[PDB]
């Protein structure tokens, strides 16, 4: 059946609409669930590496694995309880960590596929062709697109560069790595780190693993870092029907700063991340997590100090809340690198109707 | 001028220097107090015979102190104030010794045109007055301060390091008729623990407290009503040095959204010297606190700073013990406390 | 708790710096355009010193002169300098014996071997030492230790493996290995004398040497008693462990923050780099300690003194310090290198990770990489240097020369190639 | 046969057919000699010719735009899957036809899209375009109260030329230096601009000074307008504030001279952001907001 | 679909037998020809493989 109720810490007065609670340690579940989904959920819940791009790929891989493992029952057809199973999986995912736009798209695609082939064909012939098709799709709309984006970026970069970067966006890491290795230009990389997830640190580590000249900074230290420095790059999660940048935590402020100090910002996005859902603020739907992330006192993740703070429930009238997904302003980013080479962010849903 | 003249007459200068260098002394108020004490010691013990020479000596001492530590503005300010106090008395004396018209309190054309007493006691009294002034600032702010914040309004608080700002907040919170929601920005490499402490204090006081990370400033900005700075030093044109980390960006954001930006500090923190360079006055922190290891960290050059400088364009209000002032007006206040020649030493 | 004397072991590690230390004393040499003794003195002051004692033998007159010239000579100082003059060349045992013969040792005396500069507060350490002393009557000396950079790889000269306790903080074994430099001996030994008393055995290697010692009145007496101990780390600590005098305790203080002593050349360079960055919390040059100094702070870890002149259009990298009275031309690429006081740099010079001492002329169209130039030694036109090339005192490198990796140049005007006279050895010229 | 030679044909004359149209015509002429039936022998050669032209360019942008448009048209042509001859013939016809079209487009612009200036609205004109001038002249034939303000253009004294063209129609005019342009926004109602090209982002590729003007307009909330013939859509993205594929130097700091020789190397091409545009007047309907980008998308199918 | 590396079936339109210009088409190709062309390609590859070991062994062109 699962688990219900029992939530840690205060519920707060403001920003109460989305799930923030749940299974962290498993106790009593339905005896039919494939464990790979559960494992994935466990990973996603306590993840520090993933950021919009790889999650969907991982999900796809999991689905493929499931298909490979899937065996049709002797009585009922191929699609009878499969849909129910899928629904259950979705519910589990939501309980663990809310579904992204890419994930939704993937789900839609899966549904379409299900509709395409009606229950009449044998087992070993259908899924052989399905898995191949899915692989082909993956090759087409993801990796190739990424490659195209990279190549576009390559021509767009001039001579003598000093760049400030943020996030654990895989595409950006790929880009920077490419710059370092195959282009052999005068590239300087400055990294910004955030409190909820150590993405900046990871980026820095990756850079080190290549051998790049790295400056390391935070959200607070920005007034002195400019005083020569030109380009600013950000990692996007999804672009809505309005045209606003619906992305991760510390991006919008950086963009604003860039705008203030002359030189504009450039953001990268895929040709599948676009959504039909309409929202213009972070209050509508937001990725909210447990206040356990904002407990550690600086330095590193595993330290555990008995300093000043370490209580939430016992404290009378105290609201410790943090947000993960933000909505950045429309006019501030100028450059968008998508499947159609180059374009403005004001296009919004030009690819959505195109499909 | 070296320390050859002062060795057995005054010894505490070295101790003061030591306190400055290795940061044994903490909080600008304490520094100011120390400076006052030093001045008192100088006055009670040393010999003068002449007045101009004494003034020159004092100036030299001030210069030396400045050279020893540039980030200690309060120390300088107090000295300047004392000099100003001396100067007026000296001027008065000269008029009696010899034995004038002015449109206002000070004249510009007097510089162009050619122009024993118990002054020691007066000088001593000046120091006492200064001490008294230092003692209570919050009592002269609260009569103006608890008039701005209203019901169902939301406050945003960068820099909780200052002791005055907290007090100001507390005084406002005391009132039963007034209710407000508080958003607190953390400040990672320099302000975190202090911020936490502030939050705890707020909780204790029984007010609605919201702890906000440095990245989550943008999302809540549609609801933000007022902005308050925990500044450490005030200057001529309006620009201020803030008490470490996470002030500039927030101010910029406020400016963008046209959110009112308040500042509470005091006139002892106010300096008659100009902040011509950000790089000269602002001191930087430590690299060790950010990231562990040393051998791979030779490649990873980390940038982190203590103090923060905010332009006078963003900040509009400077409420002190006297009253409410502007960045376009505060210069005159400084002049009323520090004289024309006393600026350069 | 108050009134503590200091004894500094100076002029001990000569000829360890193989090119230098022949004409001028070891400690008088500048770290970052300012003498190494000063930092040590500052550290001592921070700790809490009431009287200063220095051990001099090699070029003592110069040291004396320096002392006379120094700030502590004047009556304002809480601590006065009185030097110990001894016969030439002796071990630390002999020095200790000599000290004992004289007799100034009272209570908890401070003994520092070499020159150390660190950021950690010492009062707390002192308090700890006192409290531990108050526990049991037969307590000896304090040792300082700091956490290393995760994995050891740049440490070959002194990679001491410390087997330590968590409850008492006490050393069990001391061993030196040349394993990363030369793969001949890769072995670890544990003595079974203290196995069934400690129980909590933590074997560690990643700890850096500091060699700062807080010592009781027992130590000189001990030294007098057992004359076989010439050294203080290799034989002494081990002896103490193996029960030379039964029922005795020693300290090993653990700190998370940075603390490293000066030992070799690469290590020295690393220390300098650390100093340049914000590794040490209060130790910055812009505060001005020597009073004659006029250093000021600038953006991107750049130090500039007063009266420093640099010409237009010169792209700089990261972490650069320039001394007073410098004249630098056009088209220079400067990266992670310190330039000395009153140095005259020409035109079109590429520098990366190097080090330049006081008053040096760098010739036109030259490339300097990871190499050190000592005081009053000049570089001519077209000189190409590689990683770790030490240049001695007053060496005149004239027109057109190329030197390969790890080439050492003599300082005194013997055994090593390249001499102080005109042109470095590509064509035979010298004494 | 050469396209460059053809281009160098008109110089003292012109002032009629759009440049991008002449280039297109030249291209067509080049094509209709060496048999357009084969795609292997022809398209590659055309591309090579275009590359050569690009290499030879002194200070022109729209040529590339024209050529790519032509290419696109050609591509569109052979989708009917009929026969090689008829399609080829049609293509051949479509060169002179294209030229003919331009005039009609101009006429359409001058009759429909001239309603902005009616109630004595004072116009601030900068950046020479033929279309804008046509609009102006055609607006004087309807006897409508209007007034003109001229900002001084200095590439090689084009401002004077401009003022000389307005004297033929007999209309009061005054000269304003682009330094005191900030002082006078009070009596002047609206700002109008002629562009060299329209970017992928939406922004305008223009002349010696436009960005500043745009900024001023934004400050004053008096609307900024761009009037161009609809064929200046190039696949170019100015990502930063001071970057364009320019033939001239982008702010070159010249060495310490004495005889005053190297000075006049100031930015002769400037770029403004996408948000500054209020209305863009084109023959293919009254469209502005994100229309150029849409058109580009339609063209490239991406 | 196409991009890099993937096998695509073509049919020759126009040939210039003088200097070297070859025209190709994909739309004229039917579903029947797909396997055929692939098979041909495979055969060609096999032939190439056959005449490579020989080249290697005797060290001849």
């Amino acid at each position: 059946p699962g688990i219900s109720s029992v939530i840690p810490t205060v519920l707060e007065q403001s920003f109460d609409n989305s799930s923030l609670i749940s299974v962290k340690e498993l106790l009593l579940n339905k005896d039919l669930i494939h464990p790979s989904i559960l494992l994935l959920t466990s990973h996603l819940a306590h993840y520090k590496i993933v950021g919009s791009i790889p999650r969907c790929i991982a999900m796809l891989e999991v689905f493929q694995i499931v298909i490979k493992d899937y065996q049709t029952p002797k009585g009922t057809t191929l699609s009878r309880n499969l849909t129910s199973y899928l629904s259950h999986q979705i519910d589990l995912l939501k309980k663990a960590r809310p579904l992204s736009v890419t994930m939704g798209n993937a789900i839609r695609w899966l549904k379409q596929e299900i509709s395409l082939i009606d229950p009449s064909t044998p087992d070993k012939a259908a899924k052989k062709d399905l898995c191949e098709k899915i692989g082909q799709f993956a090759k087409e709309k993801i990796e190739l697109a990424d490659q195209l984006i990279i190549d576009n970026a390559s021509t767009q970069i001039e001579e003598s560069t000093t760049i400030v970067t943020y996030g654990s966006s895989k595409v950006l890491t790929e880009l920077l790595l490419h710059n370092a290795i195959s282009l052999k230009k005068n590239i300087k990389v400055i990294v910004v780190d955030s409190r909820p997830l150590f993405e900046g640190r990871k980026m820095a580590e990756t850079l080190r693993n290549a051998g790049v000249n790295v400056m390391y900074a935070l959200i607070t230290s920005l007034d002195t870092i400019f005083n020569d420095v030109d380009y600013v790059f950000l990692g996007a999660h999804s672009i809505l029907s309005n045209g606003f940048l619906y992305s991760r935590a510390g991006t919008a402020m950086l963009a604003m700063s860039a705008k203030r100090r002359n030189i504009p910002v450039l953001v990268c996005c895929e040709s599948l991340k676009f959504s039909q859902r309409v929202q213009l603020d972070s209050v509508t739907f937001n990725e909210l997590a447990d206040p356990n992330d904002l407990v550690n006192i600086d330095y590193e993740n595993p330290v555990e100090r008995r300093g000043n703070k370490g209580a939430l429930l016992n404290q009378f009238i105290k609201e410790r809340k943090f947000e993960k997904k933000k909505l950045a302003m429309e006019n501030k980013p100028k450059g968008n690198k998508i499947g159609g080479k180059k374009g403005s962010e004001g296009e919004s849903k030009d690819a959505s109707n195109e499909e | 001028h070296p320390n050859a003249a002062t060795s057995d007459v005054n010894v505490t200068i070295d101790t003061f220097v030591a306190k400055l260098k290795r940061r044994q002394v903490q909080g600008s108020y304490a520094i100011a107090l120390e400076t006052l004490q030093l001045l008192m010691r100088f006055i009670s013990a040393a010999r003068w015979n002449h007045v101009n020479d004494l003034i020159e000596q004092i100036r030299d001492l001030g210069n030396s102190l400045e050279k020893a530590h540039p980030t200690a503005f309060s120390c300088g300010n107090v000295i300047r104030r004392i000099l100003a106090v001396l100067r007026d008395e000296v001027e008065e004396d000269t008029m009696s010794t010899t034995v004038v018209a002015e449109p206002l309190i000070s004249s510009m054309f007097n510089l162009l045109q050619k122009p024993k007493t118990d002054y020691r006691q007066v000088a001593i009294q000046g120091i006492k007055d200064l001490i008294d002034e230092i003692k209570n600032i919050d009592e002269g702010i609260q009569q103006i301060a608890i008039d701005l914040i209203h019901d169902h309004e939301i406050l945003l608080t960068p820099t909780p390091d200052s002791k005055t700002v907290l007090k100001f907040l507390i005084t406002a919170r005391e009132r039963s008729n007034r209710t407000f929601t508080v958003l607190v920005t953390e400040g990672f490499p320099n302000n975190t623990k202090n911020a936490h402490e502030f939050a705890k204090k707020l909780a204790q006081h029984n007010i609605e407290t919201l702890v906000v990370p440095d990245s989550a400033v943008f999302a809540l900005m549609s609801r933000v009503g007022k902005v308050i700075i925990g500044t450490k030093a005030v200057f001529v044109n309006g620009g201020t040095i803030s008490s470490n980390s996470g002030v500039s960006s927030v101010c910029e954001c406020a400016r963008e959204f046209r959110t009112p930006v308040f500042a509470v500090a005091g006139l002892y923190k106010l300096s008659p010297l100009y902040p011509f360079d950000v790089e000269k006055f602002v001191e930087f922190g430590g690299s060790q606190r950010i990231l562990p290891r040393m051998d791979p960290r030779k490649r990873l050059d980390t940038v982190n700073q203590i103090t923060d400088y905010v332009p006078p364009e963003n900040i509009d209000i400077y409420i002190t013990n006297v009253g409410g002032f502007n960045p376009s007006f505060i210069y005159r206040i400084a002049w009323d406390n520090y004289k024309q020649i006393d600026v350069h030493l | 708790e108050d009134r503590l004397q200091a004894v500094v072991l100076t002029d001990s590690y000569e000829t360890r710096f193989m090119p230098l230390t022949a004409v001028k004393p070891r400690c008088l040499l500048p770290l970052a355009n300012v003498p190494l003794i000063e930092y040590t003195l500052e550290f001592l002051a921070k700790a809490g010193v009431h009287e200063v004692f220095l051990i001099c033998s090699s070029h003592a007159n110069q040291i004396n002169d320096y002392i006379e010239n120094s700030k502590w000579n004047l009556p304002w100082s809480p601590f006065k300098i009185t030097t110990i003059m001894s016969p030439e060349a002796r071990c630390t045992g002999d020095v200790m014996r000599d000290l004992d013969n004289r007799g100034i040792i009272t209570g908890d005396f401070i003994l520092v071997s070499g020159d150390v500069l660190t950021n950690i507060d010492f009062s707390k350490m002192l308090e700890f030492h006192k409290k531990m002393h108050l526990q049991d009557k037969d307590h000896i000396s304090t040792m300082c230790l700091s956490k290393a950079s995760t994995y050891p790889k740049t440490r070959t000269i002194e990679p001491a493996a410390f087997v330590l306790d968590k409850s008492t903080s006490r050393c069990i074994y001391y061993q030196d290995l040349p394993l990363p430099s030369s793969r001949e001996k890769t072995s670890i030994q544990i003595d079974p004398e203290l196995l069934d008393n400690v129980d909590e055995f933590v074997i560690r290697n990643d700890l850096i040497d500091c060699r700062i010692d807080i010592c009781t009145s027992h130590v000189p007496l001990i030294f007098q008693e057992n004359f076989d101990y010439q050294s203080l780390r290799t034989d002494f600590v081990k002896g103490v462990i193996s029960s030379d005098i039964l029922g005795k305790h020693i300290y090993a203080y653990l700190t998370d923050e940075y603390a490293v002593r000066v030992e070799s050349w690469q290590t020295y360079d690393t220390i300098s780099q650390d100093f340049l960055g914000r590794w040490c919390y209060p130790l910055v040059l812009d505060s001005n300690i020597q009073d004659d100094q006029t250093y000021s702070y600038e953006s991107r870890h750049i130090y500039k003194e007063k009266d420093v002149v640099l010409a237009q259009s010169c792209k700089i990298g990261k972490c650069t310090a320039i001394g007073s009275g410098t004249k630098i031309g056009e088209g220079t690429k400067i990266e992670n290198s310190v330039i000395g006081r009153n140095c005259q740099i020409g035109e079109n010079i590429r520098i990366k990770n190097s080090f330049i001492w006081d008053d040096c002329i760098i010739g036109n169209n030259s490339i300097i990489d990871h190499s050190l130039i000592a005081s009053n030694a000049t570089l001519g036109s077209n000189v190409r240097l590689n990683d770790g090339c030490i240049i001695g005192f007053n060496v005149k490198i004239d027109d057109n020369m190329d030197l390969d990796r790890n080439t050492k140049i003599s300082a005194s005007p013997q055994d090593l190639d390249d001499q102080t006279l005109a042109v470095s050895i590509v064509g035979d010229k010298g004494v | 046969f050469n396209i460059t030679e053809t281009y160098l044909r008109f110089l003292e004359e012109d002032t009629e057919m759009t440049m991008p149209i002449a280039a297109i015509e030249a291209l067509v002429t080049l094509l209709r000699i060496k048999t357009p039936e084969t795609a292997a022998e022809m398209i590659n050669t055309i591309k090579s010719s275009t590359e050569e032209l690009i290499k030879s360019i002194p200070n022109s942008v729209s040529l590339r735009a024209g050529c790519d448009i032509f290419m696109r048209f050609v591509l569109r042509n052979l989708h009917l899957y009929g026969d090689w001859e008829n399609c080829k013939q049609h293509l051949i016809e479509n060169g002179q036809l294209f030229v003919s079209r331009a005039k009609k487009s101009r006429n359409k612009i001058a009759e429909i899209g001239v309603d902005f200036i009616a109630d004595d609205d004072i116009i601030l004109v900068h950046g020479y375009s033929r279309a804008v001038f046509s609009l102006l002249n055609h607006a004087a034939n309807k006897f409508i109260r209007f007034r003109c303000v001229v900002t001084e253009s200095r590439p090689s004294k084009q401002g004077n030329q401009l003022y000389t063209l307005l004297e033929q129609k007999g209309i009061p005019v005054t000269l304003i230096v682009d330094s005191a342009v900030g002082a006078v926004i009070d009596k002047v109602d609206k700002v109008f601009v002629g562009a060299e090209g329209v970017a992928e982002s939406g922004g305008i590729i223009n002349l010696v000074g436009t960005y500043s003007v745009g900024v001023l307009a934004h400050n004053a909330r008096k609307p900024f307008y761009v009037v161009t013939e609809s064929h200046k859509f190039v696949r170019m993205f100015p990502l930063s504030s001071d970057d364009l594929p320019m033939a001239g130097p982008p702010l070159d700091f010249t060495r310490r001279t004495d005889d005053l020789e190297d000075a006049l190397r100031g930015p002769t091409i400037d770029y403004t952001a996408q948000e500054y545009i209020t209305a863009l007047i084109t023959d293919l309907g009254v469209l502005t907001p994100s229309a150029v980008s849409e058109e580009l998308i339609k063209m490239w199918y991406d | 679909l196409i991009r890099v590396g993937k096998n695509d079936v073509a049919v020759v339109l126009r040939v210039d037998k003088e200097k070297g210009y070859i025209d190709l088409s994909k739309r004229r190709v039917s579903s029947e020809d797909i396997i055929k062309c692939e098979e041909k390609y495979q055969k060609s590859k096999t032939v190439h493989s056959i005449l490579r070991y020989c080249a290697e062994k005797f060290q001849i062109p």
